[PDB]
């Protein structure tokens, strides 16, 4: 598709030739996972009181 | 002979193709052109195609294989 380009995602191409062999996933940097899965706390996530 | 040898040259109009900033004309022959590969490049004009509106300020693209503006 010409779908598989969009600004920013990743895409191989041909060295010799320059045109698109195939649609590449981006890269999903380690850094951004740490950062959605750790809870930096350890205290309730429900309440806690007069805050 | 002259269909068969405008086929030959859009190929390589096409890609490979390595971009540039076209700054300015000091031939309608060849012109003189700035690479994003870090080279700085005379680069020659293609024939039987427009030179003459190739000279404003564009950007521009270089074919990979020949070193020219096609």
């Amino acid at each position: 598709d010409k779908s598989k380009l969009k600004p920013g995602t990743r895409v191989a191409l041909d060295m010799t030739t320059l045109t698109i062999m195939r649609y590449l996933p981006r890269e999903v940097d380690p850094l951004v996972y740490n950062m959605s899965h750790e809870d930096p706390g350890n205290v309730s996530y429900s309440e806690i009181g007069g805050l | 002979e002259f269909l068969h040898a405008q086929e030959e040259v859009k190929r390589i109009q096409s890609i490979p193709l390595v971009i540039g900033q076209f700054l300015e004309a000091v031939d309608q022959n060849t012109a003189i052109v700035g690479s994003t590969t870090g080279s700085n490049y005379y680069v020659r004009i293609l024939s039987t195609i427009d030179r003459e509106l190739l000279k404003p300020n564009a950007s521009v693209a270089l074919h990979k294989h020949s070193n020219a503006l096609v």
